[PDB]
């Protein structure tokens, strides 16, 4: 076999030991030693993959590719590692006796095929339109990761924030990654009260204590019939020559703004767009317009913020002439709460920048929202076009090994022993969930394909929470479809742009 | 010994690009910068992004980029060639063969490969007559991914591509990529593309208050334009005037309609709005009037001006316009229909008169095999047009390299003199490129360049097969395929004058002694 | 890979530091400064912020076993030594091939057991000074010389009993220790109301 | 760790006796202990020659031994497919299986291939004592050994093997012997009745037909010569005398003629042209030479007492094969003894060697040809051997590993493995790619035919029928060879450490 591509594999080998037992309800714990003083407890294996970034092999890729599916996905995703680890070892065990580097690779694209299509085919199906089930199940899933209490907390609003998410596109009819799905760091209060939040923060109004409230119309004015561009550079470009001159030269174009802001406060809008700058000696004289002026965003901001609103594009607040997107924004709160005036906007079934009403004294619990509506948002995105969910949690594993394997008895050609090696290699998952549970990991990995050989039990796993054969039907845990054909997707992926790796430099 | 040493770092360069030769080439790592790594099995991209300290990989290297960027396409060929005929060579000289000897020698080869290549395996520019079945076989080819439906791309590519015809030296029937447009699509059953012959796009639904929804006996070449959202603005900020600038964009908004009312009064029904249209005028002109498209594509705007004989900057300074323009846009398609095509709401338009260019839609289902198959014509598309525009073709893979290393051993043993082991030798060389492909091919090499041998000596020893003088391989099979039912091709300038730089670069790296 | 033998050898050489530190019978032990100056103590809280801790996972246990024991400050040593037995239980056990999961899910039941059985171990009481002093003297008697503590334990329940009128904590704002050098301890009691700097 | 090490041994020796496996596989010097070189084929020889210091290399070669006392065919198999079945074992152990259940699993594949593999047996030797079909059935083990002499020498085996079995119940495979004719053409070889000796025989040929040999090893000695003290002695009497003893000798020879019947007698040692014109005048033959093998073997078929003793015929060395004569064939002369009764009617094959070094290998080739014949012997039956029975014997035990569930299920696969190791050694040694052609082979077992096998012979991959080719195996050898394999097997594999 080629040398430097068994290094390769050994590299791969090698992260995926790294992580391999730190998979599942019941990781298993990870050190990182850190030269310079301190050390890290942790069991989130992508934390791991993040720190440990030491690998100068092609390793590289698998990392690159590890943090891609992190940040488009996220949760659980760190079993893609595994899974590639494992399929390398088990092409390593062909590479090596006798070179074939390039039937392995059509050999990984069948089984890819063959894992979607029993996929496809083993899966369970569920309703998206009945909360009566989805909550239940998606209550199941989030508990699974790093939750004891706050499940049917968290779980409510999140999953509203996604219904109220989804329909988004109007086209392809998929939601934002993360474009939209932003969050605020609402500190301390009472923990319970946190609730859903229909909406998005609005950060910049209330830091004055007399800004803006209550306007229910969205109106905005723009330069266009009572405003003008003459508020800006109107007399002359900065020069800098002292900090008293810059200052009166910097409030020479701040006072024309405070000018033409004046003239906003007769055309009396809800709210106003700016991208360079606005002036707080303008903004103290906004009780009579009641307007708020947000300043210095960026294009995304100006998309997202602006229709979630639907602004209406008035040009005086007597009129209603444009809209951004109809009556977007229907309502608009502030609550009383913070020195910073917490004002919330509220948006209906458009498009629109996300943020959840959350209270925490700790900053843990409004951290682990964002990745709970992620999940979330893979589970509306592949049931809305898939109605469709898959056992998962090592369950899956063994009826698609059983499938890939019956296959290949009637596969001929040389391609068939690394295609079966693919479906051994799967064995992972289940494989390192019974080894973190202390179960013995050949007699139940035996028991469990062994009962998958019988008829119509392809829903048949182990249980992660107690290191037993189980059932996981009835059982109430599940994982997403999008999740796990992507996680195959990934996985064979990393494996064929490794082993088409066969030199370096 | 020096120049052994040069031997071994020419082999190095070779063996880092060898596996990378072929479409079921391999990838390669390799670091320029420590701060990224480059996935690559491209040979242009990796001999360009990789260096080698030592000399004579510069010198190698160099020619082969030099090739590549005044011929095309063929570098890595060139690197494997050209270092293997120099370790060859350096074989010869442990035989006390002589450098110059060996120099002499390659010049000859080479001079009987031009004169071999271009006289007994050549196509002239017909295919043989057997276009729509080369272009058949080269579609399956040249798309694995797509497999089942097959024969209709070869039937849309061959006409469609053959509707083409540029304009150049002497007029040659270069039909380039760019010709058609590829209509990204799915939704419909996997089983037809819709080609246009002609252009494709869509517009306004309602405001259709013009003759292009039915047959145009007359149609224009004119650009379009509306605007609220500040989009000219005429005077600038130099003033503080508080009131002085907003009645000059409403005013421009007022002449950019009456500039389109002076449009529309001259109708001719093609009207395309250009680009800056901010989405707040999008959602505006819906309602307050457009004639107008969702700024469809301004690489797409510039070949429909070139595909039918006028261009806007010809009668305008720009693509907004408020001269009044000239009737210089008046264009002449044949025909200009809508119809709810591929359930879509597309306009077509046939071959329009003058110069022309061509366009598909999809029928797909999915948008990820979609995106495979607007990958798939894309590959189609290019590289059929490397055979026609090459307007002479060379039977591809290792046919050519087997049959010139036989002719060239038998010229060897019928020339004698003291570079006679040179010709030999250079001829045994060249099967690299069948033995790299076999290999990359996960095939055995000594099996298949075997068959390669014995069928071109089959071949031109007797001459009762002349046909079986047109088999090669480039992809793995289980046995090598004919270049008549099959239809892998390579140009055959590229080719021959890739070989005659890899020759070039040997005698340059062999006339380096000490 | 039993890579785990290290730390538990880890846990190991902290529970023998911590070690011969319990009971008012027990040793106490100094911490050198940099500076070279004297620190004489024996509650492990600031024995677990010697910075010479010498391993890594050693200094986790000390800072993690200082943040869990900060919320209470009783029962800090002791948690050292629990976690070295349980640890060194632990390794008798690896020692032939069985998991470590299953043993801390045992160590989770037992905890479940212990704090049950401990709720009923636990009596009520209305605190009287007699008791009150009874467990300031067992509780100071373990850090201090036997000599000296029950002068102080007086203090600390007559401090104590000042604020008896509400559940609120300790607070610093009501008991402010003051001290200054002077030759002999001589009855080091508290002052009702405050003293001055 | 200690199994690993224990099984490496096995692994190295599975790897040694891998390139020698069957036809086409690759040749062997091995360097006898006085330094002798020769080039064979016979993994047994190789065995014989190659010390092996591990114990475990000693298990397999016992293993290789009383398969040997068993069936001499197949004797190569038991070590490669012990190696293979080590192999596979030890991918179980790194797995983490236990050596217990690999074991248990082990044996109940072994026990079900021996029940299944009569169900493999595509047809029997129905029709022994004729020369078409033996010679086809020896065919196998002739290429087995030699390539390149595939029907001659399956011939003249058949020829020469159907006249020792009269019995119709069975047979003594020491009834047929080899003889050396050196510096002569391998096709010359040829079968003659009886043994035959080529050195020369002193006397001329009378080839009495009831010759009850006189049977003594060495009769005569050599030269010698009195030395009166430090200095020889300086008389012939010791000459006259010694000549007028072995005239009076032979003269009470053919007195003794009345009791021992003797026409013949063979000697190890020295005689002069005066015992020529003795004989002569006598008509007698005396075999000059014979080496201590051929001398032993001749002292217990003739069932006489032999002893080197310059002594006159006597009644108790009666001789067996009274019917002697003497031949030519193959330009070079041989002395001949026979006797015409049916039982015990021994022969033998005048082998004709240009190389000695040939020469031995041609006699391995010849004894597992006489092995197989008596595996055919004891059981007609015979199995598609040449891979075939291999990978179907891997099919079957896999059909069984997946429908039978528990803790065995992965020694079955990996035991159907081990046997699937056979056939892609055998291609290894032809010279072809092992995945590929064993792909081809077991795809093609999957439906239809039962019997089909590789075709060595070919470049390609390729894989033809066994019946129409005619290379098929012995029933019988095959399934003790598979017993004696898996046996020694699991008692290497039960060893946990080795102990001084
Ligand atoms: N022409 C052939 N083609 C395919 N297989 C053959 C051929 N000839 C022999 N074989 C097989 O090769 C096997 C090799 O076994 P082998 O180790 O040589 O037996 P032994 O060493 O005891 O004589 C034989 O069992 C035989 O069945």
């Amino acid at each position: 076999g080629r040398k430097v591509q068994s290094g390769n594999i050994n590299a791969a080998k090698t992260i995926a030991d790294i992580i391999r037992t730190c998979l599942g309800p019941k990781s298993m714990m990870k050190m990182l030693l850190d030269p310079m003083g301190g050390i890290v407890m942790t069991n989130d294996g992508n934390a791991i993959l993040r720190e440990i970034q030491v690998q100068h092999p092609a390793a590289k890729s698998m990392i690159e590719i590890s943090r891609t599916q992190d940040e488009e996905v996220g949760d659980g995703t760190t079993s893609v590692i595994i899974l590639a680890g494992e399929m390398l070892s088990v092409a390593e065990h062909f590479l090596e006796q006798q070179m074939h580097p390039t039937v392995v690779i059509s050999a990984y694209r069948k089984a890819l095929d063959d894992m979607i299509s029993t996929l496809k085919k083993i899966s369970i199906p569920v309703d998206i339109s009945d909360s009566d089930m989805m909550l239940n199940i998606i209550n199941s899933s989030i508990t699974t990761k790093a939750i004891s209490r706050w499940s049917s907390l968290a779980c409510n609003i999140a999953l509203d924030a996604v219904k109220m998410v989804q329909f988004e596109e109007n086209g392809r009819k998929e939601i934002d990654i993360k474009k939209y799905a932003r969050v605020e760091k609402i500190p301390g209060g009472i923990i319970e009260d946190s609730c859903v939040l229909r909406g998005v923060m609005i950060n910049k109004d209330v830091t004055h204590p007399r800004m803006r409230r209550y306007i229910k119309n969205p109106r905005i004015v723009l330069l266009d019939s009572s405003l003008e561009y003459k508020k800006g550079e109107s007399q002359t470009d900065i020069e800098i020559t002292r900090e008293e001159d810059f200052t009166r030269i910097l409030q020479m174009e701040e006072e024309y703004i405070q000018q033409l802001c004046e003239d906003i406060i007769q055309l009396k809008p809800d709210v106003v767009i700016t991208e360079k700058g606005i002036s707080d000696l303008a903004q103290h004289y906004l009780m009579r317009a009641n307007i708020t002026a947000i300043r210095r965003v960026r294009k995304t901001d100006n998309n997202r913020i602006a229709r979630a609103c639907g602004a209406r594009i008035v040009s005086r607040p007597e009129e209603l002439r444009e809209d951004d997107v109809g009556t977007g924004a229907g309502l608009l709160e502030i609550k009383k709460i913070g020195d910073e005036y917490f004002t919330f906007i509220t948006d209906c079934k458009d498009p629109k920048a996300c943020t959840i009403l959350l209270r925490g004294a700790s900053k843990e619990i409004l951290s682990e929202v964002e990745r709970n509506l992620q999940d979330a948002m893979q589970v509306c995105r592949n049931v809305l076009l898939d109605p469709q969910l898959v056992p998962g949690g090592g369950a899956s594993e063994m009826a698609v090994a059983h499938a890939l394997t019956e296959k290949s008895k009637a596969m001929t050609g040389v391609e068939q022993w690394p295609y079966r090696a693919v479906a051994q290699a799967l064995e992972v998952i289940p494989r390192t969930l019974i080894q973190n549970c202390g179960a013995s990991t050949i007699r139940l990995l035996t028991s469990l394909r062994a009962k998958h050989t019988q008829e119509n039990c392809e829903t048949w796993g182990v249980n992660g929470e107690t290191g037993t054969l189980v059932d996981m039907k009835e059982l109430g845990i599940w994982e997403p479809l999008a999740v796990k054909l992507q996680t195959y997707k990934t996985a064979v992926e990393t494996a064929v742009l490794l082993l088409r790796i066969d030199d370096i430099v | 010994t020096i120049r052994s040493q040069n031997v071994m770092a020419a082999a190095s360069i070779a063996n880092i690009v060898k596996s990378s030769l072929g479409p079921v080439g391999l990838d390669k790592m390799l670091v320029d910068d420590i701060g990224d790594v480059t996935i690559t099995n491209d040979g242009a991209t990796i001999l360009k992004l990789l260096e080698v300290e030592h000399p004579a990989a510069k010198v190698l290297c160099e020619l082969a980029d030099l090739q590549d960027k005044e011929v095309g396409d063929g570098t890595t060929s060139v690197v494997i060639i050209a270092a293997e005929l120099l370790k060859n060579a350096d074989e010869l000289v442990k035989q006390k063969i002589h450098p110059t000897s060996v120099i002499s020698g390659y010049r000859l080869a080479c001079k009987e490969a031009v004169r071999y290549i271009n006289e007994n395996l050549i196509v002239n520019t017909d295919e043989l007559g057997r276009d729509c079945l080369i272009n058949a076989a080269k579609t399956s080819m040249s798309s694995k991914i797509i497999g089942i439906n097959g024969d209709f791309f070869a039937n849309m590519v061959v006409d469609a591509v053959l509707a083409i015809k540029y304009t150049d030296i002497r007029g040659q029937p270069r039909y380039p990529v760019n010709s058609v447009n590829i209509l990204k699509a799915h939704g419909r059953s996997q089983m037809e593309s819709m080609l246009i012959s002609g252009y494709a796009l869509n517009c306004v639904v309602g405001s259709q208050g013009m003759p292009k929804r039915i047959v145009n006996a007359k149609i224009a070449c004119l650009d379009f334009s509306l605007q609220k959202t500040k989009m000219k603005l005429g005077v600038q900020v130099v003033i503080t005037d508080p009131e002085k600038l907003d009645q000059i964009r409403q005013r421009e908004s007022d002449i950019t309609k009456e500039r389109i009312q002076k449009i529309l009064a001259t109708g001719a029904n093609v009207i395309l709005t250009t680009g800056g249209i901010d989405d707040m005028c999008l959602k505006y002109f819906v309602e307050a009037g457009a004639m107008a498209v969702r700024r469809v594509l301004k690489r797409d705007l510039k070949r429909i001006a070139k595909a039918s004989g006028a261009t806007i900057l010809s009668t305008l300074a720009n693509l907004e316009g408020e001269e009044t323009f000239e009737a210089a846009m008046l264009g002449q398609a044949e025909e200009v229909v809508q119809e709810r095509i591929c359930d879509d709401e597309l306009i077509l338009i046939k071959n329009t008169k003058a110069r022309t260019s061509a366009s598909i839609i999809l029928r797909g289902a999915n948008d990820f095999m979609c995106d495979e198959m607007e990958r798939s014509l894309h590959d189609a598309l290019c590289v059929v047009k490397r055979v026609l525009e090459s307007k002479s073709v060379v039977p591809g893979g290792g046919a050519v390299e087997a049959a010139l290393s036989i002719y060239l051993e038998n010229y060897a043993t019928s020339m004698g003199s003291r570079e006679q082991l040179a010709i030999a030798e250079f001829a045994r060389s060249l099967l690299v490129i069948p033995n790299t492909l076999a290999v990359n091919a996960a095939q055995d090499s000594t099996d298949l360049v075997a068959k390669l041998r014995a069928f071109h000596n089959e071949a031109q020893v007797n001459p009762e097969r002349k046909n079986l003088k047109w088999i090669g391989l480039d992809l793995s099979n289980g046995k090598p395929r004919d270049n008549k039912q099959a239809g892998v091709f390579e140009p055959t300038i590229v080719k021959v004058k890739s070989l005659k730089f890899a020759t070039e670069a040997a005698i340059t790296i062999l006339r380096i002694d000490d | 890979q039993a890579a785990l033998a290290v730390n538990i050898s880890a846990a190991r050489g902290l529970q023998d530091v911590l070690r011969t530190n319990l009971g008012p019978k027990g040793t106490m032990k100094m911490l050198v400064s940099g500076a070279g100056d004297i620190k004489l103590t024996k509650d492990g809280n600031v024995l677990l912020h010697e910075m010479q801790i010498q391993h890594p996972t050693a200094s986790l246990i000390a800072k993690v076993a200082t943040a869990q024991d900060d919320i209470t400050g009783d029962g800090t040593t002791s948690n050292v030594l629990i976690i070295g037995e349980l640890l060194k239980q632990a390794d008798l056990y690896i020692s032939e091939g069985l998991h470590p999961r299953i043993i801390t899910e045992g160590f989770e039941a037992a905890k479940e057991k212990a704090l049950q059985f401990l709720e009923e171990v636990k009596v009520s009481r209305e605190m009287d000074r007699e008791t009150l002093i009874d467990v300031a003297r067992t509780s100071l008697r373990t850090k201090v010389h036997a000599e000296l503590a029950d002068v102080l334990t007086e203090a600390v329940v007559d401090s104590i009993l000042a604020i008896k009128k509400q559940d609120e904590p300790i607070d610093l704002f009501m008991i402010e220790i003051m001290e200054m050098k002077h030759k002999s301890e001589t009855d080091t009691s508290l002052i009702r109301g405050l003293v001055l700097d | 760790e200690a199994v690993y090490r224990n099984i490496q041994a096995c692994k190295e020796l599975a790897q040694t006796t891998r390139t020698a496996y069957g036809p086409n596989g690759m040749n062997k010097m091995v360097i006898n202990h006085l330094e002798k070189l020769f080039v064979t084929n016979d993994a047994a020889t190789i065995l014989r020659e190659l010390e092996v210091q591990h114990p475990a290399a000693k298990m397999i070669v016992m293993a290789s031994h009383m398969q040997e006392q068993e069936v001499g065919d197949g004797t190569n198999f038991v070590l490669v497919f012990a190696g293979a079945l080590l192999e596979l074992a030890e991918e179980l152990l790194r797995i983490g299986l236990s050596v217990s259940e690999v074991i248990e699993g082990y044996e109940i594949a072994c026990r079900k291939a021996h029940e299944i593999l009569p169900n493999l047996v595509c047809c029997s030797a129905k029709n022994l004592r004729d020369i078409d079909e033996v010679s086809s059935l020896l065919r196998t083990s002739i290429m087995s050994k030699q390539y390149g002499n595939e029907v001659f020498l399956a011939k003249l085996i058949a020829q020469a093997c159907v006249s020792i079995f009269p019995d119709s119940g069975h047979f003594n495979v020491d009834n047929i012997r080899v003889c050396k004719i050196l510096g002569s053409g391998i096709s010359s070889s040829s079968v003659l009745h009886g043994m035959v000796f080529k050195k020369e025989t002193e006397g001329d040929v009378t080839s009495v037909k009831d010759a009850k040999i006189a049977v003594y090893s060495c009769p005569f000695d050599g030269m010698i010569t009195e030395t009166k003290g430090t200095v020889l002695i300086k008389t012939a009497e010791e000459l006259m005398n010694f000549s007028k003893g072995e005239e009076n000798l032979m003269d009470a020879q053919v007195k003794a003629i009345a009791d021992t019947g003797a026409n013949v007698v063979v000697t190890g040692g020295k005689v002069a042209d005066m015992a020529l014109h003795y004989a002569n005048k006598y008509n007698i033959m005396l075999v000059r030479l014979n080496s201590k093998w051929d001398l032993r073997r001749l002292c217990k078929t003739v069932g006489a007492t032999a002893l080197p003793r310059l002594t006159p015929p006597v009644l108790e060395e009666m001789g067996h094969c009274d019917s002697v004569y003497l031949s030519e064939v193959g330009d070079t002369q041989v002395v001949v003894f026979k006797h015409e009764k049916e039982d015990g009617a021994i022969s033998t094959i005048v082998l004709r060697g240009s190389t000695d070094n040939l020469m031995d290998d041609i006699e391995r080739a010849v004894d597992d040809g006489v092995n197989t014949f008596k595996v055919l012997t004891r059981d007609k039956r015979l199995v598609p051997g040449g891979g075939a029975t291999e990978i179907e014997l891997a099919k079957q035990i896999t059909s069984y590993g997946e429908t039978c569930p528990g803790l065995e299920q992965y020694a079955i696969k990996k035991f159907a493995e081990a046997f699937e190791a056979i056939p892609r050694a055998l291609a290894e040694n032809s010279g072809v790619k092992a995945n590929e052609v064993i792909s081809k082979l077991y795809a093609v077992h999957q439906e239809g035919n039962k019997n089909v096998g590789l075709d060595i012979e070919a470049e390609v991959p390729a894989v033809k029928d066994m019946l129409e080719a005619g290379i098929l195996d012995t029933y019988l050898g095959k399934y003790w060879a598979i017993k004696l394999a898996t046996n020694a097997a699991v008692t290497v594999l039960r060893v946990d450490q080795i102990i001084m």
